[PDB]
């Protein structure tokens, strides 16, 4: 089975800054998807195929990396973006990192 | 009238980092004869403007690869790859597709 | 010297990838059978002898079979000429009458259930005033209960009145040679080791493909295009669970499907010149239609595909099989055609094993359905008529259509399961060698000559 | 004997060979370029697409100096911003499919250059003929 | 647009069997797969299985076999052929199975696997 | 700079200009002359009318001395009963649409004169080549 | 702009085309719930 | 008008009228346009 490990756990910041999110796989040569779930809402898609964007996603969301390392860098943090962020490869999900205000 | 808008207003660039100056027209600039009629000019303050990039994604007879032209219809980007001390000045975007010829508002680049 | 000049060159070998409309080439030997006993034997083009399969030395070409076209066009037009052979045939509207059905005369045991219903109804004759009282026979998968007494109706009578199929035409597969039009070549990959994607370093150009048999089987592909040396498995991302693994194996496994009821036909007249063929009496015994494969041959073939599957999932992996967990009647079953009647078998004595890294026949109990809703369109079906006598065919199982099982645990086993699904996956076992390129002459190259004045 | 099937190749025969051996036989790709109730309209829209895209290549060829000559020099110089390759390699090093990737940005600049270099040469032929 | 409307929340007993509708509308239902994702607290997301609704070919998870069953019902009328409904019968519940159940769908995207699910259901919470 | 959209006109661009400025650019009307279940037959009978009336003009051009040269002198003299105009005007006074009214009776006399003046020139080229 | 054929003719319409638009607001305020009557096999008929 | 019936002097040509075509094509299409003039016309089923 592919297992996915999210690094930072709770990443607390302030709005306006830039956060990175590093997710580590266990099988190289695949895609990646990044799911954002706010508090008490329906989750939404951000990234697929490690680089592209969903329908109606601002261009401050960008993800890169290949092999077994995959980064999701968010520039110019809003107040809405403090949510849980999920990795997903083929069926397996990460446990989810959390963004909190400072 | 067609509008030539230039982004950004002014850039303070480091020598070596790739710089980008963008300009957008009101419509596409591809003509049936086979050339894209979007141009780019260099002007020093107190000096007459000189042509840099004609028929974009092709260099002129005297400019190196420090300047580049790319983009598509209605979206034009001038890319300055390697910055020298002589790279400072005001750049202009201008169309030679239709009459009249409209110019950009001007993009100043200075030294740090 | 350095004053190089442009010289154009017309008629120069280069190609780009493209997609345009291809056409048939039916074999000329099948032209003797008169006036469309199968679809598309007068409609499209007579073939050529000895097609110029010519090698292309020192050529590599990036093939693909999953994002390939011409298996999308082949699914499109075969739907369309299936509709071409039903517009002459008789619409079967006045059969939607409230039937009255009893058990067929048979030794009704409580363990078994009635496979054939009697269903005597009323139907107009050729005169508009009189109404004859005729009887027929119907399978249990064609009648539902209108709810003392017990009166049924046809299953498709809700929402889709649909045509008969004329017994002049025949549903047998004839070969179809797809040919490119003028200005387009068809590259054929001659590599004996070639999965789905990837550069094929030995190509060859044809103008017409080899004989493709359009068959309709969901699982257990039939009658076509065995492999060269090994048993080749091929997919998209093999760590994905929604993309089928089209196994295509090397030696064929002979299947022996039959139907042993005699099933005498009779003709009920709907109106003026519109006959309707219903099965009358059945002579002999009421026996279940089945299929056979040799257990010594089939288990040996699963011994091959369990070796090549370990090349993608590592060794010491306990590979097991199962029997297609759920679905409709045409995907949980081995659904195929045989002589003009539509068998739905039960591959659950086949795909049931487990394998660790260290003369008799298997009988598959099939069942027959008469109305047919291939490709699941909204307002169509096709009442296939009965056919006389015992029906028997012999086919080669050539490839399976497996599907992995989407685990999320730290297990070792990988329970593969068969599943038909989309009908395109049958034709991707025939059109993976071929891509279609567009010949693009009129190149340009610099050399040292100038047009003198 | 005389006449063998070895060097007398077929359609797309030299498709991997170098340009100096592909321009030896260009006629074999040339002559197999035109010849070779609803599935008759799949025959019609396959035929009038073949004769249309053949005439389109015979028109772009026609308005340059090359009516049917099939190999012809021209007058435009070869600017090294296009290809920047040596001459002594690209007739025995590369192959034609490797060339078509190497130049595909710069077509429709060459095709636009060729028409003006013909029509300038066309009326200048008339001005030479008009004074005498 | 694409809309997936689920069913309301339920209260079940250990040993019962839920049924969670997922009515799809706004696209051709005979083309795109429908998956089912269960979201458990303290465990993250978890997959269940898809249903290719042309014929109804399903495939479940490995650790949920024998306890889940997904059927579908198409739209058999040419006046309105887009809508449809998928189901899920999750049998043999447990107090360790109380979670939120989502029906999803892949995006019409063509560089895009079956798993990058674009449009989601509203979410059905199930308490045991 | 070099390359402007002023004098580089488009399709039918010089349609009111004089003949001496319309014959400067004839290629722009030349190249946009071929390229650019019942409404597909409105596509078919629009396409095979375009490629047919293009070939008809390429045949009447072909059997004169002008294969694809697009401007070519000939040998027939200009009888003044046709036009009776001065030469020094009709390249900078008139325009082409004013010319087409002024001559339209006398076509199919010129088109008949051109074929015989070519075929007489054709076999006389052979009789010069045959004796030597 | 008004435009016609012979304006002293009485059988040729005068196509007036005016310059600023005049906004019309047509409506129908019955709710008019539909229902489907089944004619036969797969032939629905929609009646109010 | 006036179809150009023009003589061919010093020409002999081997004709045939029994293995001739175009009397086979004429029988083919006259059958077909006889069917073209019956598809608009009314089917006469309820007279039986
Ligand atoms: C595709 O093909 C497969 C393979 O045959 C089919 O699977 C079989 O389905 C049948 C029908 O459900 C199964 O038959 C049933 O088996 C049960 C288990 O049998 C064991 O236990 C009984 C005592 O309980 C022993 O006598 C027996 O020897 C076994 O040890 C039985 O309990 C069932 O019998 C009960 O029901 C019948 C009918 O009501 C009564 O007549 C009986 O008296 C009793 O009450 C029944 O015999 C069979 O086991 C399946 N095969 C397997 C699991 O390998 C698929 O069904 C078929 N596909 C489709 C779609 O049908
Ligand atoms: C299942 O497996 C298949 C194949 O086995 C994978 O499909 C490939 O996926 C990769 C990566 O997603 C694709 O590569 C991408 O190609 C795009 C198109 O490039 C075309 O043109 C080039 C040049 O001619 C060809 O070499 C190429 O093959 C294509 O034909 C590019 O736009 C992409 O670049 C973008 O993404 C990368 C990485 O994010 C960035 O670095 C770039 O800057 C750019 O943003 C990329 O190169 C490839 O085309 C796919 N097809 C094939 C046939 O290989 C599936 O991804 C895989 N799926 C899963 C879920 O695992
Ligand atoms: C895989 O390929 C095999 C190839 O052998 C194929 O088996 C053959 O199928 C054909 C037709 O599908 C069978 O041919 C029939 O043979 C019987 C007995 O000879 C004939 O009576 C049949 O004629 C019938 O049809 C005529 C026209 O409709 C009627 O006029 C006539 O009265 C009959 O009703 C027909 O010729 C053939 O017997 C088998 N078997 C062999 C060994 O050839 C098999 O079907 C293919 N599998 C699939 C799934 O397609
Ligand atoms: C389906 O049900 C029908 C309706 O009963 C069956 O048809 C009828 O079967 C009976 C019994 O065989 C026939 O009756 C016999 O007729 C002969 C000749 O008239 C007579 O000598 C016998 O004494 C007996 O009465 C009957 O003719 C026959 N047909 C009709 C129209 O009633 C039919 O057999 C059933 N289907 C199958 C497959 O058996
Ligand atoms: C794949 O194989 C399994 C065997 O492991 C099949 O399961 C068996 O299916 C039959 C019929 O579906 C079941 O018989 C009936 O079960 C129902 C209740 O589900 C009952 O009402 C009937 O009286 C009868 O008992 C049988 O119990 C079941 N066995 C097991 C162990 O699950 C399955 O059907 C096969 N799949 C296909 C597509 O053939
Ligand atoms: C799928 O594979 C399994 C595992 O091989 C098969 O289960 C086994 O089937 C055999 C044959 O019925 C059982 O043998 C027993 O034989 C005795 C004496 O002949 C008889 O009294 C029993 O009633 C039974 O037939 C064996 O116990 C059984 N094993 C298990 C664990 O169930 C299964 O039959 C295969 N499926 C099909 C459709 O063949
Ligand atoms: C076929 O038509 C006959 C003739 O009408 C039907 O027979 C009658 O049916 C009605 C309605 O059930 C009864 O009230 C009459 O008593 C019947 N008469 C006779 C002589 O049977 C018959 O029901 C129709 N259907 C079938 C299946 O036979
Ligand atoms: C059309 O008729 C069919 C046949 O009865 C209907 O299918 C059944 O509908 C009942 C509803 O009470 C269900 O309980 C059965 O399970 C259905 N049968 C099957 C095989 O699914 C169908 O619902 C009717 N309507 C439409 C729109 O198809
Ligand atoms: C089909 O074959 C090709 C070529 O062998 C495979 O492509 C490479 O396979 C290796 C094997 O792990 C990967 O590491 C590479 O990333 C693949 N791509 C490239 C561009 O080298 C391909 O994986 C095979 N596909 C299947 C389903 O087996
Ligand atoms: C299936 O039933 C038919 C009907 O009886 C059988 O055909 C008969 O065959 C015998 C000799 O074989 C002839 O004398 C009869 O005239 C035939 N009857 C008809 C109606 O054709 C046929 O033989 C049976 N099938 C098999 C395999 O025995
Ligand atoms: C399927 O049926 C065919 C023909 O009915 C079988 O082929 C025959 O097999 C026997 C047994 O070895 C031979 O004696 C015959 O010569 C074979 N005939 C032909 C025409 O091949 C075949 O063996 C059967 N296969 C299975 C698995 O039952
Ligand atoms: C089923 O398999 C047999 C065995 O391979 C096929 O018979 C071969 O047919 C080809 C076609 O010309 C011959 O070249 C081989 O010599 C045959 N082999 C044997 C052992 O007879 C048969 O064609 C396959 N298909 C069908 C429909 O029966
Ligand atoms: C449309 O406009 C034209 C041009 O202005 C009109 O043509 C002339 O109009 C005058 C006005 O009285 C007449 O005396 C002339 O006889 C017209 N013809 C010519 C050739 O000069 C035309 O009448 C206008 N039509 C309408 C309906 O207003
Ligand atoms: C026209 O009538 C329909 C039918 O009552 C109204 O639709 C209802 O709207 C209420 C809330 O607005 C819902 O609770 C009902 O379920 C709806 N019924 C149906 C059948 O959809 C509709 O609102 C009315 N139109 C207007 C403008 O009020
Ligand atoms: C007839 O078929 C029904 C179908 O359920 C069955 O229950 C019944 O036992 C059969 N036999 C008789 C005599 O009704
Ligand atoms: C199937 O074939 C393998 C191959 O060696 C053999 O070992 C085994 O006994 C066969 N029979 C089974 C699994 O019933
Ligand atoms: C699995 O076994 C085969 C036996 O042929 C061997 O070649 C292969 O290397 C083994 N796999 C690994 C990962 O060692
Ligand atoms: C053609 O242009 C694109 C961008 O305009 C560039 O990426 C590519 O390298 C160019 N092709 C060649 C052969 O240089
Ligand atoms: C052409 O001929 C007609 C009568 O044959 C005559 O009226 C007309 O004036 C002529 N055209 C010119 C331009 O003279």
């Amino acid at each position: 089975e592919i297992v996915l490990t999210q690094s930072p756990g709770i990443l607390s910041l302030s709005p306006g800054e830039t956060a990175t999110l590093f997710c580590k796989a266990s099988q190289g040569g695949n895609a990646m998807t990044w799911y954002q779930k706010r508090r008490g809402q329906v989750p939404r898609l951000l990234i697929y195929d490690t680089s592209r964007r969903a329908s109606g996603v601002p261009d401050r969301f960008v993800g890169s990396g290949s092999g077994t390392d995959f980064f999701l860098t968010i520039n110019k943090l809003d107040r809405e973006d403090f949510a849980v962020y999920y990795c997903q490869q083929f069926e397996f999900f990460g446990l989810g990192s959390e963004l909190e205000v400072h | 009238d067609i509008v030539m808008t230039q982004t950004p207003l002014s850039l303070s660039v480091t020598p070596g980092e790739p710089a980008s100056i963008s300009c957008r027209s009101s419509q596409s600039l591809l003509h049936s004869n086979g050339h894209t009629y979007v141009h780019w000019y260099l002007q020093k303050a107190g000096q007459s403007p000189q042509l840099l990039i004609y028929e974009v994604s092709n260099r002129a007879s005297g400019v190196p690869d420090r300047f580049s032209g790319s983009g598509s219809g209605t979206d034009f980007t001038l890319k300055i790859s390697r910055v020298e001390a002589e790279d400072v000045g005001v750049y202009y975007c201008e169309q030679t597709l239709q009459i009249p010829f409209t110019f950009g508002g001007g993009t100043k680049v200075e030294i740090k | 010297a350095e004053n190089l000049w442009v010289t154009v060159y017309y008629g120069v070998p280069v190609w780009k990838d493209a997609e345009t409309t291809l056409f048939c080439a039916s074999d000329a030997k099948a032209y003797e059978t008169e006036k469309h006993n199968v679809w598309a034997t007068h409609a499209c083009v007579p073939t050529d002898p000895n097609p110029q399969e010519i090698h292309l030395e020192n050529v590599t070409e990036e093939f693909n079979m999953w994002k390939n076209n011409m298996v999308e066009q082949m699914h499109t037009d075969i739907i369309s000429l299936w509709d071409q052979s039903l517009k002459p045939c008789v619409k079967l509207t006045p059969l939607c009458v409230t039937l009255q059905c009893t058990n067929v005369t048979n030794n009704i045991t409580d363990d078994m259930r009635g496979e054939l219903k009697n269903c005597s109804f009323n139907m107009t004759t050729e005169l508009r005033d009189k109404k004859q009282k005729v009887y027929s026979l119907f399978y249990r998968l064609d009648v539902v209960q209108i709810n003392s007494n017990k009166e049924y109706r046809l299953i498709n009578c809700n929402t889709s009145a649909c045509t008969q199929a004329c017994p002049k035409v025949s549903f047998e597969p004839i070969p179809i040679h797809y040919c490119a039009p003028a200005g387009f070549a068809i590259l054929k990959c001659k590599d004996k080791k070639f999965n789905g994607t990837g550069p094929c370093p030995s190509v060859s150009t044809v103008q017409c493909t080899h004989g493709i048999k359009p068959v309709v089987s969901t699982q257990l592909l039939l009658n076509g295009s065995l492999a060269e040396e090994e048993v080749m498995i091929r997919s998209e991302n093999i760590t994905n669970n929604a993309k089928n693994i089209l196994v295509q194996f090397n030696t064929p496994v002979q299947i022996n499907c039959t139907r042993p009821n005699n099933n005498t036909r009779k003709s009920i007249r709907i109106g003026p010149g519109q006959a309707f063929y219903a099965t009358g009496d059945i002579i002999g015994d009421i026996r279940q239609a089945h299929c056979n494969v040799s257990k010594a041959t089939w288990n040996e073939t699963l011994g091959k595909v369990v070796k090549q599957l370990r090349k993608h999932f590592g060794n010491n992996t306990i590979i097991r099989f199962a029997n297609s967990s759920g679905g409709d009647l045409e995907v949980t079953t081995h659904s195929f055609n045989c002589g003009g009647e539509f068998f739905y078998c039960n591959t659950s004595g086949l795909f049931n094993s487990t394998w660790i890294s260290n003369n008799d026949s298997i009988t598959l109990p099939c069942r027959i359905k008469q109305i047919i809703n291939m490709w699941q369109r909204i307002g169509q079906c096709m009442y296939a008529p009965p056919i006389q006598g015992v029906i028997r065919c012999v086919s080669n199982i050539t490839g399976l259509i497996l599907t992995r099982d989407g685990g999320s645990t730290n297990s070792t086993t990988e329970t593969f399961r068969p599943g038909g699904g989309d009908m395109r996956d049958n034709w991707r076992s025939e059109l993976y060698k071929y891509k279609v390129v567009k010949i693009e002459p009129l190149g340009v190259a610099p050399t040292r000559c100038k047009r003198r004045v | 004997a005389v006449g063998i099937g070895a060097v007398f190749l077929g359609f797309l025969g030299a498709a991997g060979s170098t340009m100096g051996a592909a321009s030896m036989t260009l006629t074999v790709q040339a002559r197999n370029l035109l010849s070779g109730t609803v599935w008759g309209i799949k025959q019609l829209q396959a035929r009038v697409l073949a004769v249309e895209r053949y005439l389109r290549d015979q028109q772009l060829l026609g308005i340059w100096g090359c009516s049917g000559k099939l190999i012809c020099c021209t007058n435009v110089p070869w600017n090294s911003s296009w290809s920047n390759r040596n001459l002594s390699e690209i007739w025995d090093n590369m192959t034609w499919l490797q060339w078509d990737k190497e130049i595909s940005n710069y077509t429709q600049i060459i095709y636009g250059l060729l028409e003006e270099s013909q029509n300038q040469q066309e009326k200048n032929e008339q001005d030479l003929l008009a004074l005498d | 647009q694409v809309q997936l409307v689920q069913s309301g929340a339920v209260i079940k007993t250990p040993g019962s069997s839920v049924k969670i509708s997922c009515r799809a509308s706004g696209y051709n239902f005979r083309d795109y797969s429908i998956h089912w994702v269960r979201l458990i607290p303290d465990k993250g997301f978890e997959w269940i299985g898809w249903i290719k609704p042309l014929w109804g070919a399903v495939s479940y998870a490995r650790q949920l076999q024998g306890r889940v069953s997904m059927t579908r019902q198409l739209s058999q009328d040419p006046d309105d052929p887009d809508w449809g409904v998928a189901y899920m019968e999750f049998s043999g519940l447990t107090p360790a199975d109380t979670a939120e159940y989502f029906c999803v769908r892949r995006g019409s995207c063509d560089y895009c696997g079956d798993f990058p699910w674009q449009y989601w259901g509203q979410g059905t919470v199930v308490v045991v």
